[PDB]
RNA sequence: UGCCUGGCGGCCGUAGCGCGGUGGUCCCACCUGACCCCAUGCCGAACUCAGAAGUGAAACGCCGUAGCGCCGAUGGUAGUGUGGGGUCUCCCCAUGCGAGAGUAGGGAACUGCCAGGCA
RNA sequence: GUAACGGAGGAGCACGAAGGUUGGCUAAUCCUGGUCGGACAUCAGGAGGUUAGUGCAAUGGCAUAAGCCAGCUUGACUGCGAGCGUGACGGCGCGAGCAGGUGCGAAAGCAGGUCAUAGUGAUCCGGUGGUUCUGAAUGGAAGGGCCAUCGCUCAACGGAUAA
RNA sequence: AACCCGAUGCAAACUGCGAAUACCGGAGAAUGUUAUCACGGGAGACACACGGCGGGUGCUAACGUCCGUC
RNA sequence: GCGGGGUGGAGCAGCCUGGUAGCUCGUCGGGCUCAUAACCCGAAGGUCGUCGGUUCAAAUCCGGCCCCCGCAACCA
């Protein structure tokens, strides 16, 4: 009654931290808000966190709930 | 008015003695009076909802709110979202209108009234009553009732304690077996 | 109160068998004569064996 | 609580406003008093303030808490901010419906000048 | 024959069975027979030797039994190829580490115990050791 | 059960979306103003079948 | 300069709760009215407006207090990269990395900008 | 990223609002009191804190809610697209920003469908509408092209044939 | 005997914790016949085997079977 | 292995497409008869194998567990 399963999806971090972007990179692909868009980052529709502008990647926690959230320091 | 003047008249200096209370702000005060009526039978019928709200808004002097099931329940054959009950809130001037006519002319014209119970109290100094008939309420008009109806009445105060909310109640002279 | 949507709410005489007169407002728009009131009412005002009657039927 | 409601209130457009990084004009209005500052970005600095309970604007006033005493600190933030060189901001109503006493002091800081 | 009343799942990943175990201090009572090496404890073994116990002690004290089997063994049908799926769960062990307190037994006689911990000894596939309560 | 149907501009350009709709729940025609780019303008466009 | 209060932040429990005490000049809160502006699927409860008779009761702030939450070593233990070994379903040795839990202990936040009251 | 006739479940849709935006709001469950009314309806208060909710599986999300209610609406826009992800390829996905025109909002803004991830079918052939293209001597026309769109449980789902 | 409280274990599809490694990026030195990448000519190959380590399956059966990695 | 079942005492419906147990016989009470049968009138009797699961709600849908049928159980 089993043997199915559905193609891999190739979620995660796409660029690590201090990586050099350009605009629009993503950085990372995810199911829901696991990282949250920071500064000079982007959130699609699909939650794709996405650089607005070029420059290094910042991972970072803040705020009350300790919530993770990826940033673009501008070069 | 005429509660609410005596409230202020007679019930805070009677209050403020009796518990010792440090400032008039800690006397209980009644918030609200609200004013409810289940109808089930509604869900055969909904003329039967809009006649218990013609009534409740006749007693009330208020345009009763609709109230609907909040969940589905299989043993009243309901479902969510459906009317199955009405309700008004009276705050102010209409709350001590209303308090006075129930105390002077309704609970009065209760068939084989023997007072009230004192223990109808929630714990929090919340007092809660049923009127089995509306008949009661002189506006109604029995040669028009079409259906007798009852009405649950609950009296919310800013009492911490039923010792408290039944004290206020009393300086009102509510009546009390 | 929102307008139009209420009742019309007065102020009437209510007159009771006892004399009590009061006034308050209601939907009900006539004057109401009552039976009973709270001031007239037995509860309110307070109005409200077997040896004994073996005695009293047999006294010898 | 109120404070809490009007506080969820207000968060959802000040955390906007500091995604946009916006000069913010914060107005705090209580039953006898209004108040208004203009909040650098960076949220931590305040570049000029006004309110009813400033001697200044208090004395011409009748009373603090009403839509008057609202105009009269929105002109005075914007006059204030103007010669600081403001000019533009983004207005933050900080919970409280955008009406009656809280408008009065926006649309007065327009008037002034303040755009937004 | 201990079981769990209920699983979120029929069958279990065979899984493998390293480490020390935990558990490994007299809890309950004062005195336990212990595990000193490692294996699969199936409910029925558990069974045998709880019964050899309690007969030994003449129903005198209390036994707690500190190990349950939790896990779900399965077995193909003899004549079987394999493949077609995973077999069905035929009995429940419980997985065993050196160091862990199988039984404790309590309201009688360190040399009662001793007895009744030998006679459940012979029971188990696995060496055991009896130990006694300590302070710390 | 959801039915395929054009929307045509009211602009008389001939230009038309294309959506679904479920027609057994809602009989009534859809109409709704949608950009046509023929004449440049938002206009109404109106239910036709597909 | 200090104290007190309000607003906006940093920070995100060593910072939160509980418990006890405490504050109204100002501020804040409750509060007083509502024809209004505006509002209630009914209700001036809320929202809103016009105010200031009363009270800090509640709320809130502040202070105290380990019943809690929370933080937390040292040492040991588990695991593990590389190389080697055994009695090899699992371990051991050399070397490097080294938890989790628990223990001692800590802990009743700290801090920036602006405004007002007071000294 | 990763296989097995390994272990477990779902899809082949739905929705003109269940989409956009503005404003507002916050759950389950239990206890106490209350006409009919009971284990469970509606009402009041308390405890509790999402143990609820999310159109539909599971997982990850969600209070600034992504959950719930109301007003106004058509951005479920058209042309494009820096840059990037994922694929042997065909493809598939995310995307600031630019132009035109639009909705909501006082404004900052937000909106190129829906919390996200299933809801699907290449090419050929042919149909329908449009069109500064083509038009076999020439003007037309037919037919073709281009743009929009329609017809496969081709489900053995990269589909040997119409059979 | 629910619940709750104290004590005790268990989990591939539990997580109020959490390594080693591995992987991505940056910098620097030494070493290495550019060991790298792109484009173009020519392929072969797409039956793998055993051993170690981590696992599914099987009986922690198989010189069994199916993956990862050396 | 793949299918079809299990519903008043009996034999059959209802399931598909949840909410809303029928038919014939039998049983019981009354009547007709000298009496019995036949016949006539009136009435009762399955909460759906047995648990669990889903659902506001289960005969109905899902999954066992038991039972009872049918088909299959092969080629060297
Ligand atoms: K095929
Ligand atoms: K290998
Ligand atoms: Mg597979
Ligand atoms: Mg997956
Ligand atoms: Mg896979
Ligand atoms: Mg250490
Ligand atoms: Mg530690
Ligand atoms: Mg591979
Ligand atoms: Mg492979
Ligand atoms: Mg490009
Ligand atoms: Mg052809
Ligand atoms: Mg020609
Ligand atoms: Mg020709
Ligand atoms: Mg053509
Ligand atoms: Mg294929
Ligand atoms: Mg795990
Ligand atoms: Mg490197
Ligand atoms: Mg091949
Ligand atoms: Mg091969
Ligand atoms: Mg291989
Ligand atoms: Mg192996
Ligand atoms: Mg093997
Ligand atoms: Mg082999
Ligand atoms: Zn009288």
């Amino acid at each position: 009654r089993n043997g199915r399963d559905s193609e891999a999806k190739r979620l995660g971090v796409k660029r690590f931290g201090g990586e050099s972007v350009l605009a629009g990179s993503i950085i990372v692909r995810q199911r829901g808000t696991k990282f949250h868009a920071g500064a000079n980052v982007g959130c699609g529709r699909d939650h794709t966190l996405f650089a607005k502008a070029d420059g290094k990647v910042k991972f970072e926690v803040k705020g009350p709930k300790n919530r993770k959230f990826i940033s673009i320091e501008a070069e | 008015a005429k509660l609410h003047d005596y409230y202020k008249d007679e019930v805070v200096k009677k209050l403020m003695t009796e518990f010792n209370y440090n400032s008039v702000m800690q006397v209980p005060r009644v918030e609200k009076i609200t004013l409810n009526m289940g109808v089930g039978e509604a869900i055969a019928d909904k003329k039967l909802l809009d006649n218990a709200a013609a009534d409740l808004a006749a007693i009330s002097g208020q345009k009763p709110l609709i109230t609907k099931a909040r969940k589905s329940v299989a043993g009243f054959k309901i479902r969510q979202g459906y009317p199955i009950g009405c309700k008004v809130t009276l705050r102010g001037e209409r709350m001590w209108e209303f308090f006075e006519r129930l105390i002077t002319i309704a609970v009065p014209r209760i068939r084989d009234f023997r007072g009230l119970s004192a223990k109808s109290f929630d714990g929090r100094g919340n007092y809660s009553m049923g009127v089995r008939e509306q008949i009661i309420f002189p506006e109604i008009d029995y040669d028009k009732v079409d259906r007798v109806r009852g009405l649950d009445i609950t009296i919310t105060t800013t009492a911490k304690s039923d010792e408290e909310g039944r004290a206020l109640l009393a300086a009102f002279d509510f009546p009390f077996r | 109160m929102k307008k139009d949507i209420h009742p019309k709410y007065e102020e009437i005489t209510a007159s009771c068998s006892c004399g009590n007169v009061m006034k308050i407002r209601s939907t009900v728009g006539h004057d109401l004569n009552l039976d009973v009131c709270s001031k007239c009412h037995p509860f309110f005002t307070g109005k409200q064996g077997r040896v004994d009657r073996f005695n009293k039927r047999f006294n010898i | 609580d109120k404070k809490s409601a009007r506080i969820r209130r207000a968060t959802r457009a000040r955390r906007k406003l500091q995604e946009l990084g916006a000069t913010r004009l914060v107005v705090h209005r209580t039953p006898r008093h209004i108040y208004a500052q203009v909040i650098a970005p960076n949220g931590s600095e305040v570049l000029v303030a006004a309110s009813t309970v400033e001697k200044a604007i208090a004395e011409q006033l009748k009373y603090t808490g009403n839509k008057d005493a609202a105009a009269a600190v929105g002109k005075a933030v914007a006059e204030r901010a103007l010669e600081k060189g403001i000019k533009d901001v983004s207005f933050d109503r900080s919970g409280f419906q955008y009406h009656g006493r809280v408008q009065a002091l926006a649309d007065a800081a327009r008037e002034a000048g303040l755009q937004f | 024959m201990l079981q769990p009343k209920r699983t979120k799942f029929r069958k279990m990943h065979k899984g493998r069975n390293r480490g020390l175990a935990q558990g490994t201090d007299v809890s309950f009572g004062s005195f336990g027979l212990k595990a000193v090496g490692r294996g699969r404890l199936t409910a029925r073994q558990i069974e045998a030797a709880r019964r050899a116990m309690t007969r030994a002690v003449k129903r005198q004290g209390k036994i707690w039994i500190r190990v349950f089997p939790d896990k779900p063994i399965t077995e193909k049908p003899l004549a079987v190829r394999m493949g077609k799926g995973k077999g069905n769960v035929e009995y429940w062990v419980a997985l065993i580490q050196p160091g862990k307190v199988l039984y404790e037994m309590d309201g009688v006689p360190e040399e009662l115990a001793r007895e009744a911990f030998k006679l459940a000894a012979a029971k188990l596939p696995i060496k055991t050791t009896f130990v006694t309560k300590t302070v710390m | 059960i959801r039915e395929k149907i054009k929307l045509v501009s009211s602009a008389g350009t001939g230009h038309f979306y294309t959506t679904t709709k479920n027609k057994r729940t809602k009989p009534e025609k859809l109409e709704l103003k949608k950009f046509d780019p023929v004449v440049r303008q938002h206009v109404i466009y109106k239910e036709a079948k597909i």
